[PDB]
């Protein structure tokens, strides 16, 4: 019942901004302190970076 | 300062996440703020006739 | 849909004193009166409905641009609440009363030449319901006073014997008449709770219906709206 | 000399100039909005087997609660929606709506009556007029794909005149052998297959060898505004549909078998840019028509 | 050198966890944070200074 | 006199008369629900970069959860799914899946299998029969868009008849030139490029003068009774899925280029009626095959 | 022996190299997520008077907020997404946006830039060649429907021979009136007007009467894979709308009118397994082109 539950057409306000918060955190991941790159390097090796 | 309607818009300094979280916020509850004359005419729907 | 609302001559009287030319008259282009078209009543019929256009419909028509033309554009605005398509009249004759142009000389309009027959038959009076000739006839009876004519007023009405049973009793001029007339004149008002939302067969009942089914809307937020753009002029 | 033109273009029937104000375009997209709900409330209702999503979105739409004894059409709503489109398709269909009504049912939703947000593509290839020599013959077929045959018996090598109408943006030719199209007062190119053309440069000259006759297959595509809401399938639909129930059954008109075909054809005649917004808000009426007979049937 | 920061918190993520699930549970407290989870009005407009 | 007549409408095969009761037509719906589920589980899959919104709608669908070593089939439902549209195109086709099954599959989700909720437009062109005089050419050729090419080589104009059936609503008639058309027994107009006519009013006499021929282009519209949930877009893709899978490779069938000359073919057959409420059924089962299929190859 | 061919198989120009990588190919599948939910939230703004779902809409895909006093152009994205569709329809083009800004876009969303999910049906019919032998006219007109009109003026009947290639599935065969076909060296069935044929059973003899001209309605489909998210009906739009925008004028490259016809003449052309690759990539391209410009209209 809970998988198989379909959205009412006037859903409740509160739904509709957690989809929106929900949809954010996974999009904008910076924001919240995660990411889904790194790159660990020796400190002799020179990368330009964000200055 | 004011808009067209007598709302007040303030110009402020804030984050951009958060600025989207709260006028989002605001736009939905918004929609379910109807004047009395509008909610009037709903009920009369319901109720019988006489 | 005001002044539909009027019930009596004293109402219906005020109501056109404080009501410019300009609210009798239609800046919509419309179509041309006295057409046989078919229209679609689906609640009733799967096939199309026969009518036939008429100036009391409720919508916007093109006039002519003579003086018949705008003392119909009067007649209809009060008995079907809708003006036709005459341009660029003149601002100084739309600021004056409708009630100016029917009783004053001041205006500047000549309406001696009128034929009351022909109006009426241009009108379409054998559609008219008993509250809309009664309003037809105060018109008239004010045209014929202002120029004199009051006996052709009341020739007019010996050979419209129907029309005589239902001849307004009030004497223009005459302010007691108007005091103690006791006519009923109310084309629109608080529906009876019977009245449902549902079409009708001809053009001028669905559109008469229409009125009636949006004057309870119209009566409470009439005034804050008039009021919103009225202040600061 | 021969003139040929394509059967759609021919003699395009005025359209309506009423209810094409600002408050007469927000009725028509509240009439698409509200449509949209009641299709999708009559697909709630059947899975779930209960008329509680049926009746908020119907009375909302018509204003009116449905009941048992009565027939369920749509209401003021739908006869206004229904009259409106007869008015757009001909100036010889009177205006019947009153004002007030308009009004009324403009205040159901807050919409804004933009026709002209977004852009929609339109194929139909306006062939205006195809000039041929006396020993030629040349027949033209087709709205959507419009095939041109001509056949020389004539000694020497034709040259026929082809004039696409100014408004289309390109226009793709392709024939069955290959064959020389250039434009006027220009070099002939070496016989090839396909051509790309823009109208607007001018008319262009076809040479034809004699012998075996040459079709040639022309594509055309235009650019026309639209609302936002616009979709080419449903408008579609919804135009058959008021074909089929006589809505477009009016005196000294042109019926034509799409709405493609329709926009063109108005677009071609003269105050074209004029008739082209009209039949815009015409086909956001037929959008919002399709999904409300679609929502309550009748047999 | 200066720089402005937008602070809307740390929310620590889990690899195997279902994503989607740790966003609901991280938006229903980020509303709360906010006060936007009930229905609400924005009264702001007395905050100024002339 | 020669007769000449529309290709696809000739002789229509019988469709089949199984999986045609209430119970089977819910299995038909809720295939179509679930199907569309697993389409908009991949759009929802890729927004949070995880494949458990796959996972939940696959397992739904085919009652057992996804697995990497084994291409997707869809289980008991596509199996099902399959052989049902076999069983609608033709009779000999045999009716191999249990009432059990569907009656198991039916109840994955709440539906109503009533398939006259709504109507459609279907645009193929019906010509029952064009009956020309001697020394006259006729060639029918099309479906959505039938162009009648006439050549006359007599001596005076011919009449020229056209019979467009019963079951079209509406006919719309554009000549490369001008032509006059008319019913029978009534006075023949003016020269006109477009005609509009219906096809109950009767045959139809178009008067074809010597000299260059004359080409007719035809376009029809029929109204047909349709669930809520067809989608004519869905539909004619899964017609030519299920032709290219073999799902119609039977003995003693006729085939067709779309679901929309299918449908009318077997309505302009004798006792016609019957074959269209089949035939809906049968295309929102393609609809689920299309939708089914494009998220699971195979 | 005469020879006719279809027009659009003819000349196919060859298509570009670039932006065909792994890292270019999730770019495109970026866009075109980001492109539906840009014309996802104009809808809904509409609507909902509120402007709050466009203007977030429209920084992730600008980079940067909505102005009232200037251009909503689409930033760096539309301006790379518009120079990848010219690199892609010809050699020739030139290559200008730089692989850096290529993948700073990719990094927006994540998106598997897989395009072989899922398969979508063309309905382009590749008549190759028709051989006809002397005293026998044969032409073919059109590409969704190709429609081949025979006349025999001999004194005796013609065999023609058609040739389908071996890239399409299933081809079939509709005639004006009952004619009889069969494979090469094989011998001839009775006279039907349908005939359901596989391209790669071999070229196929038509047996031509004399007198009466034949017209032979050709239908075809092609299965192509493509990714789940592919639409052929955003892609038809995105076709016309890039070539009226005049991104597709490049020297020495064949037009078509359908994306349809584009992508069957490449699969027929000598490399052509290479060829769709790259056109599948294009017809995402296009998808969010088309998308993006509906929802801002520059």
């Amino acid at each position: 019942k809970l998988v198989g539950h379909n959205y009412p057409v006037y859903v409740e306000p509160v739904v509709n901004i957690m989809n929106f918060i929900s949809a954010r955190f996974v999009a904008d991941s910076s924001y919240f302190g995660y990411t889904n790159e790194i790159m660990i390097m020796p400190n002799h090796i020179n990368v330009p970076v964000d200055d | 300062y004011p808009d067209a309607d007598g709302n007040d818009v303030s110009i402020i300094f804030s984050g951009a996440m958060s600025h989207a979280i709260f006028t989002y916020a605001q736009s939905q509850w918004n929609k379910n703020i109807i004047k009395l004359d509008d909610y009037i005419r709903e009920i009369t729907l319901t109720v019988p006739k006489q | 849909m005001d002044v539909l609302s009027k019930g009596s001559l004293k109402e219906l009287l005020a109501h056109l004193e404080k009501t410019p030319l300009e609210e009798a008259i239609s800046y919509r282009i419309g179509t041309v009166p006295y057409q046989n078209v078919l229209i679609s009543r689906n609640e009733y019929y799967n096939q199309l409905y026969p009518d036939t256009t008429s100036l009391i419909d409720g919508v916007s028509r093109e006039g002519q641009r003579n003086v018949n033309g705008l003392i119909m554009s009067i007649i209809s605005y009060v008995v079907s609440g809708s003006g036709h398509y005459i341009p660029n009249i003149g601002f100084m004759l739309l600021r004056r009363s409708i009630l100016d142009i029917l009783t004053k000389h001041d205006t500047g309009l000549v309406t001696n030449n009128l034929n009351y027959g022909i109006i009426a038959r241009n009108l379409t009076v054998s559609k008219m319901n008993c509250e809309q000739r009664k309003r037809m006839l105060i018109c008239f009876k004010l045209l014929a006073y202002k120029d004199g004519n009051q006996n052709d007023y009341e020739i007019y009405l010996n050979q419209n014997i129907p029309l005589k049973q239902i001849a307004p009793n009030f004497i223009p001029g005459d302010m007691r008449t108007v005091i103690h007339n006791q006519d009923q004149l109310a084309i629109v008002g608080i529906p009876a709770y019977r009245l449902t939302q549902s079409t009708e067969l001809s053009i001028r009942d669905d559109n008469a219906k229409s009125y009636k089914l949006g004057y309870v809307d119209w009566y409470n937020s009439n005034s804050f709206l008039r009021e919103r753009s009225e202040f600061n002029l | 000399a021969n003139r040929a033109t394509s059967a759609f273009l021919d003699n395009p029937h005025p359209v309506g100039v009423n209810y094409v104000d600002e408050g007469s375009r927000q009725f028509v997209a509240v009439a698409e909005l509200l449509a949209s709900k009641l299709i999708d409330s009559s697909r709630e209702s059947d899975e779930s087997n209960s008329d509680v999503p049926f009746v908020q979105a119907y009375s909302k739409f018509a204003d009116d609660n449905p009941r048992h004894l009565r027939v369920k059409t749509g209401g003021k709503m739908a006869n206004a929606l229904t009259n409106v489109i007869r008015s757009y398709y001909s100036i010889n269909a009177p205006a019947i709506v009153p004002q007030v009504e308009i009004d009324r049912l403009a205040s159901k939703a807050t919409v804004s009556g933009d026709m002209y947000n977004s852009y929609a593509i339109f194929n139909s290839v306006p062939i205006v007029e195809v000039l041929s020599p006396a020993r030629t013959t040349v027949s033209i077929v087709g709205s959507d794909r419009a095939d041109v045959t001509m056949l020389n018996t004539g000694a020497g090598a034709a040259n026929i005149t082809f004039n696409f109408g100014q408004i289309a943006e390109t226009v793709i030719l392709k024939g069955s052998v290959p064959f020389q199209l250039a434009r006027l007062n220009q070099p002939m190119p070496a016989a090839r297959f396909t051509y790309k053309l823009r109208p607007l440069d001018g008319p262009f000259i076809v040479v034809l060898p004699v012998g075996n006759p040459l079709v040639i297959s022309a594509t055309a595509a235009t650019r026309i505004q639209v609302p936002l809401a616009f979709n080419k399938a449903l408008v579609e639909s919804g135009f058959q549909t008021a074909m089929n129930d006589g809505l477009f059954d009016i005196q000294n008109v042109n019926y034509y078998s799409s709405f493609d075909e329709f926009i063109i054809s108005q677009y071609h005649a003269q105050d074209g840019i004029n008739r082209v917004s009209t039949c815009v808000i015409l086909g956001l009426a037929l959008q919002a028509y399709d999904q409300m007979r679609r929502a309550l049937p009748v047999r | 050198h200066a720089l402005i920061k937008e602070d809307l918190g740390q929310w620590p993520v889990e690899t195997g966890i279902s994503l989607v699930n740790q966003a609901g549970v991280f938006a229903v407290q980020l509303a709360n944070k906010l006060g936007i989870d009930k229905p609400f009005v924005l009264d702001a407009g007395s905050n100024y200074f002339t």
